[PDB]
RNA sequence: UAUACCUCUGCU
RNA sequence: AGUAGUAACAAGAGGG
């Protein structure tokens, strides 16, 4: 359920889920800033 | 032997039968009394104390609760888009599109009630525009020779408060296999 | 159980001729006024509208 | 007033504050109690989480940048101004790499050195109206309840302020002008419109005239 | 496990009941159910509700034991899932035992002239003998 | 206009 | 011709 768009909830869950997978977990600090350059330049597409 | 009289908005010729001459044969007769009904409906709410209610109650609840996904299910529905049958939910979203595209959109919150306000006040504009479809020969070049190529475009149609209203009532008929 | 010794029963095996041929939209307006009576207006006015586009129905 | 969060705030916020409001019934034209304070409600938590970031090893870096950079990381995510399925993933996903308590109600942000849910509620009131009456409510789970007040004065749960001096000196000034623009500033409906209720008028039996005399008889 | 015994032939008196169909369902509603399911295969994105009962929690942690590390379609899981835990009933002609482990066999154990003595393997409920043997 | 071919379709 | 039966199939559409 959601009134939101389509694009900008997996834009959320995108950033989210890099953050905790590093944060407290098994992904690296330079491929977090790589899924949050895609997101940002997703987000400037609109 | 009812009363013949035509519709303000569409112009269709309408029969009412009920409340009218009672029948004097045994053939089929469609002469239905509106005091002989509610007595009936009254001695079902005398018999049964407190089902219309609950009965009204659980779908007081299920109208606040259904959303618009809920008209997906179920059988194929007559697209009024394209006079034709379509699946449920391509009836739906043709519906949506063609709303969106005009001036209604409160289906957006995704409440079903709410698409039900939409299609009342859909009948108020009498210019509901529609995107058809139509097939066009294009010719391009091969290689060295130059054949003949279906293509489709699109073409908006504005319709008349009529048009769209008779639509709208419209029940598509078929043959039962 | 609610008859006595001394009563009949028959039972007819029935149908219905041209059921929804004669089955009216009109009546059916009636019929969902009536089993809504004082309940909400809007909820009244919400399940009256099938009943009424039905009276109005065309056929392909 | 209709705008007061219109002239004064950032372009960014306004898409924000017009967002989850659509829902019950309640527009921007009637009401002056919970229209321009969900606003705000916004501009707290971007104070709150910029300038304010963590090191590789787990300690509270107060930079100037603002924009992260591979090195370090944000300290706050905001929950409020998202989707309600949304925002329970936010919550959630926090919860189930660090056991922690899982709220009832909805939060507004977290802080992630110090492991805190933050539940934002800043008023008129002072400060042990307001801090009572959401604690002896959300009780037993630790969610930090943070009242400022519109003034100055400021009380938390035993004075333990998580975030540094300056920043929230100046989350004080940011509400003590606001305050000061103040003064010099479930139900359901459904009815017909008047094509169908003509439609409606025309399917009753022969003898009436109208759909509102055929529903009363 | 199942341990057949003789057929004897009479004329087989059937009920028309609302029975059990779901053997072995730990019965809980279907939104509690719908809590379960989502616990165990998208822990991730569960809503604002918890884990309100032990029924909930005691099943939950052995499902999520039970299914660790096991690679096919969490469509496929939270299917099975909502068929297993959810309590489901049909309206069924039966003669004789009406548990649900006995309703799962009526087309075995039960014609129209004659009874297939049968005994399901494992243990009868409690609940079941107790109402048996006051009858 | 006829005769060959060629292409799509076999519940839409 | 034949299928069939209250109206169809006995190829339809296109390269026009």
């Amino acid at each position: 359920i959601g009134m939101a768009s389509m694009l900008d909830a997996m834009l959320s869950r995108a950033r989210i889920d890099a953050r905790i997978d590093l944060e407290s977990g098994r992904i690296s600090s330079q491929d977090f800033s790589e899924i949050t350059n895609t997101c940002k330049a997703i987000e400037a597409l609109k | 032997r009812g009363i013949w009289k035509t519709n303000s908005e569409t112009g269709a010729q309408q029969l009412n039968p009920i409340d009218g001459p009672l029948p004097e044969d045994n053939e089929p007769s469609g002469y239905a009394q509106t005091d002989c009904v509610l007595e009936l409906i009254e001695g079902l709410d005398r018999s049964h104390p407190g089902l219309f209610e609950t009965a009204c109650q659980e779908t007081i609840d299920a109208i606040q609760q259904t959303r618009v996904d809920k008209l997906t299910q179920g059988r194929q529905t007559y697209d009024w888009t394209l006079n034709r049958n379509q699946p449920a939910a391509t009836a739906l979203a043709n519906t949506i599109e063609v709303f969106r595209k005009n001036g209604y959109k409160l289906n957006e919150s995704g409440r079903l009630i709410d698409f039900l306000k939409d299609v009342l006040l859909s009948f108020e504009n009498d210019s509901m525009e529609v995107t058809t479809h139509f097939q066009k020969k294009k010719r391009i070049r091969d290689n060295k020779k130059m054949i003949t190529q279906r293509t489709i475009g699109k073409k908006r149609v504005k319709l008349t408060k009529k048009n769209y209203l008779i639509r709208a009532l419209t029940l598509n008929t078929m043959t039962k296999d | 159980a609610k008859s006595t010794d001394e009563e009949l029963s028959y039972t007819i095996t029935g149908d219905n001729t041209k059921w929804n041929e004669n089955q009216n939209p009109r009546i059916f307006l009636a019929m969902v006024l009536r089993i809504t009576a004082g309940q909400p207006e809007w909820f009244r006015d919400l399940l009256a509208v099938a009943p009424i586009m039905f009276s109005n129905k065309v056929a392909r | 007033m209709e705008n007061f969060v219109r002239t004064n705030f950032n372009p960014m916020i306004l898409e924000r504050a017009e967002k989850t409001m659509k829902e019950y019934g309640e527009n921007p034209q009637n009401e002056g109690n919970k229209f321009a304070a969900i606003s705000t409600h916004m501009e707290v938590c971007f104070m709150y989480s910029d300038f304010h970031f963590i090191d590789l090893e787990g300690n509270t870096i107060v930079k100037e940048n603002d924009d992260d950079n591979a090195m370090l990381k944000h300290r706050f995510e905001i929950i409020e101004g998202q989707e309600r399925n949304i925002a329970w993933t936010i919550v959630n996903s926090i919860c189930n790499m660090t056991e922690n308590s899982k709220p009832r109600f909805l939060p507004d942000l977290y802080d992630y050195k110090t492991n805190k849910f933050i539940e934002i509620g800043v008023t008129r009131r002072k400060v042990e109206d307001y801090y009572y009456e959401k604690a002896s409510k959300l009780k037993g789970e630790n969610v930090y309840i943070h009242i400022f007040s519109f003034d100055g004065e400021e009380m938390a749960t035993d004075d333990e302020y998580i975030l540094d001096e300056e920043s929230r000196a100046r989350i004080k000034t940011r509400l003590f002008v606001l305050r000061q623009e103040l003064a010099t500033a479930l139900e359901e409906e459904f009815s017909y419109p008047p094509t169908f209720q003509r439609l409606a008028n025309q399917s009753l039996p022969p003898s009436f005239k109208d759909y509102h005399q055929f529903k009363a008889y | 496990h199942g341990t057949f015994g003789p057929v004897k032939f009479y004329n087989q008196v059937k009920v028309r009941k609302r029975v059990d169909i779901n053997p072995g369902h730990k019965d809980l509603t279907s939104r509690e159910a719908q809590e379960v399911i989502m616990e165990v295969v998208f822990p991730n994105e569960v809503g604002a509700r918890t884990l309100s009962s032990d029924a909930q929690l005691t099943i939950t942690k052995e499902k999520k034991e039970e299914l660790k590390n096991c690679k096919i379609s969490p469509i496929m899981v939270a299917y099975m899932l909502e068929r297993e835990l959810v309590r489901r009933t049909r309206f069924l002609p039966i003669a004789g035992a009406t548990s649900s482990t006995y309703v799962e066999v009526l087309h075995l154990t039960q014609g129209t002239c004659w009874e297939q003595q049968y005994t399901p393997g494992g243990e009868a409920e409690n609940d079941d003998l107790d109402q048996t043997l006051i009858i």
